[PDB]
């Protein structure tokens, strides 16, 4: 299983941005113009339209892909291994070869 | 022991985001907003993070019975008791660190948390899941029996060592506040409600926020004029309904409770079925108490494998 | 591919290099949120997990039992297996006695 | 939430519980192309008739 | 009455038994262990029996 | 037969004699656990009903 992270975004009250990409898989990266964010308290930026918010997204691997996690193999040359009794005369004896 | 395993978190603070359902069909800004459910069991244990902190009170210290949350500007108290989580019918909790719950769910399409408010009202926050665990074994039961056989499984341990799986912690962002302002005539008043409040009026002066109540000289009034609380000196963590106060590298830093470890469970046996035995010919009678797997193949050299989930009696 | 076994792959576990395909998707948010929205695919690891089915334990000929640590197929019944025999002299017994 | 039954109950000031229950179809048909259940935080706005408060 | 019918209970005893889950995922040892369940009824009725009186 | 109707049969209801045939199973407790564990089949009769 993967992990999308979502970091919290950048909102650039009153200003702008760019974006600016980076060696993450499956990067995202995107700078909205016009935005007017609310909080519980109110409005978060200043102006009306002249706002940008900085989405960023990737895929990284999941905490537990250490734990949790299916290998592909590639299987070839199988080797036969097998556990043999001889048991004659007075002797009664087991090996492997 | 569980104070110094407590004691990361006092450094944090909880925090309020956007719940896009809040019980009932409509958002609002809760402290119980889910931000992700893992589902790393194969017991079919999940695992839900929430807005609110479960074992701290307001100052810090570590208790079994109050959840600290935010309602407004002021951090407040809440009881343990009434932390209640929904799929369809109730769900069984097993423990709770700060913002993670774990708890056992019956299969259900939504995941709601709810506890009881400081003002006795009920404060929830609903979002969509899946939860249809897999079964363990070969047989759909989903009443641990009295007997039968040991599975092997994976689990998280109920401990509260810190491990290597952590969450990004970061200083809270700007907080406005409408209500910090009264219209005066000529000098506006800011109420300074809190440490540090920043404001920035286009008639007015504006420029720094500094801190404590000051009488601004300015005829725009309310309008042109608002205020946000800044300097938190705890942290947030870095939730995707809350803004980024700065493209810095993160502050704080807190570990994930609850690591998944080895384990197994005790899984029902099926009674054994009644075989007739007919001319190179195999009849079994099949009493299922729950969904049942029957499996046969073939030990020659073309095998011909079966598949049939049993939940009646069949033949 | 997307939504398929495979979706993100790792080299091995100690790997830094991840390959991530999941068609990471951003779009605008809504007025007065924030919220970051972005739609992704769904892991192609959990896909699978509740699509595979039965394992080889439960379809090889011969009644082999597949047991994995190491992957093995073991008590197949299949083929022969010539013996070369080098016995002494004192496991025999003389005509005489 | 779609159910066979409509119960309707309050505490009595007997400290007893006092309900009704009927039968009702409650199988409320989807708005819009998708059979959610839980509104989410982003999407598209369809339109709708509801109750006003 | 009520009470020469349940003055046969007074000469016996609750008892804790394995209840194999409480609730949550786990056994443990609790006083409502349910020993039987009875359905003779055509109405839908069943009657549980448990360990604590 | 187990698990069908006449699984247990009795000639008269004030009969004394009980024919039962429900394929009735004992197996080992589990370590420290008082359980008397058991595997029968079902009544016929409810499955008839
Ligand atoms: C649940 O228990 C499982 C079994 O104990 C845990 O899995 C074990 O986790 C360890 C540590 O991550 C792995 O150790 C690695 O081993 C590899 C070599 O692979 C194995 O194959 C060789 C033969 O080539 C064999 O001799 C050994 O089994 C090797 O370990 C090393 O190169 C690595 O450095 C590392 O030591 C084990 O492989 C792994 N066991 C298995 C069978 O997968 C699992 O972590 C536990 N999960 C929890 C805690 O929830
Ligand atoms: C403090 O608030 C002042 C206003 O009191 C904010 O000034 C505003 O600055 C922005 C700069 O982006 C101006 O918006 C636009 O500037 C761009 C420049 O590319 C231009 O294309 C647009 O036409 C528009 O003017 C905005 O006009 C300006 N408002 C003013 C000067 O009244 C200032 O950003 C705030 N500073 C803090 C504390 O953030
Ligand atoms: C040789 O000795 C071995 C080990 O004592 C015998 O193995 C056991 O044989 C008897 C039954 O014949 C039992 O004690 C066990 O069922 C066997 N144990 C096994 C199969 O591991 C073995 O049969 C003897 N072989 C001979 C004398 O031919």
């Amino acid at each position: 299983e993967y992990k999308t992270v979502v970091p919290s975004p950048y909102i650039k009250c009153c200003g702008t941005s760019e974006c600016r990409s980076m060696e993450r898989p499956d990067y995202q990266c995107q700078v909205y113009t016009g935005v007017y964010p609310f909080m519980w308290g109110g409005a978060y930026c200043f102006c009306d339209t002249e706002n940008t918010q900085l989405s960023e997204a990737y895929v990284d691997r999941s905490d537990v892909c250490k734990h949790d996690h299916a290998a592909a193999y590639k299987a070839h040359t199988a080797a036969m291994k097998a556990t043999i009794r001889i048991s004659y005369g007075n002797l009664n004896q087991t090996t492997t070869a | 022991s569980v104070t110094e395993h407590f004691n990361v978190y006092k450094a944090t603070k909880p925090y309020l985001a956007y719940c896009a359902d809040c019980g009932d069909g409509q958002f609002c800004y809760s402290p119980v907003a889910i931000e992700k459910i893992r589902d790393e069991a194969s017991d079919g244990m999940i695992k839900i993070q929430v807005a609110a902190q479960i074992g701290i009170n307001k100052g810090g210290t570590h208790e079994h019975n109050k959840i600290r949350y935010i309602a407004g500007h002021d951090m407040k108290e809440a009881n343990r008791d009434s932390l209640q989580v929904y799929t369809s019918g109730v769900c069984a909790i097993r423990g709770t660190m700060g913002h993670f719950i774990v708890a056992y769910c019956p299969p259900g399409d939504e995941l709601k948390v709810q506890f009881q408010d400081a003002e006795s009202h009920t404060q929830a926050c609903k979002v969509q899941y899946k939860h249809a665990p897999a079964p363990v074994g070969r047989e759909k039961f989903t009443v641990r029996p009295h007997f039968g056989i040991e599975v092997p499984c994976t689990t998280y341990q109920l401990t509260t060592a810190p491990t290597e799986e952590e969450i990004d912690m970061h200083t809270p962002p700007d907080i406005p506040d409408i209500t910090l302002l009264s219209q005066q005539s000529g000098n506006v008043k800011i109420t300074a409600g809190g440490k540090t409040i920043r404001y920035n009026c286009t008639c007015g002066s504006g420029n720094v926020g500094t801190t404590s109540s000051d009488k601004t000289i300015n005829s725009c009034k309310i309008a042109q004029c608002h205020a946000a609380v800044t300097n938190h000196d705890k942290w947030q963590y870095t939730s995707s309904f809350v803004p980024r106060a700065d493209q810095l590298s993160r502050k704080g830093k807190v570990h994930v409770p609850f690591p998944l470890t080895n384990s197994t469970c005790r899984v029902p046996v099926a009674r054994a079925p009644g075989v007739t035995y007919g001319k190179r010919e195999l009849t079994v009678k099949l009493h299922p108490d729950h969904p049942t797997l029957l499996t046969y193949r073939s030990l020659g050299a073309d095998p011909r494998p079966y598949e049939e989930w049993i939940d009646r009696y069949v033949e | 591919q997307p939504g398929r076994f495979g979706d993100i792959q790792s080299r091995t576990v100690e790997s830094k290099d991840l390959y991530a395909n999941t068609a990471l998707k951003l779009s605008r948010p809504s007025s007065g949120t924030v919220h970051v929205p972005y739609t992704q695919t769904p892991s192609g690891f959990k896909y699978w997990l509740k699509e595979r089915g039965t394992s080889l334990n439960d379809k090889a000929p011969f009644g082999c039992v597949i047991k994995t640590n190491p992957v093995r197929a073991e008590n197949c019944a299949v083929g022969n297996i010539p013996v070369s025999m080098d016995i002494p002299d004192t496991a025999f017994t003389r005509v005489i006695d």
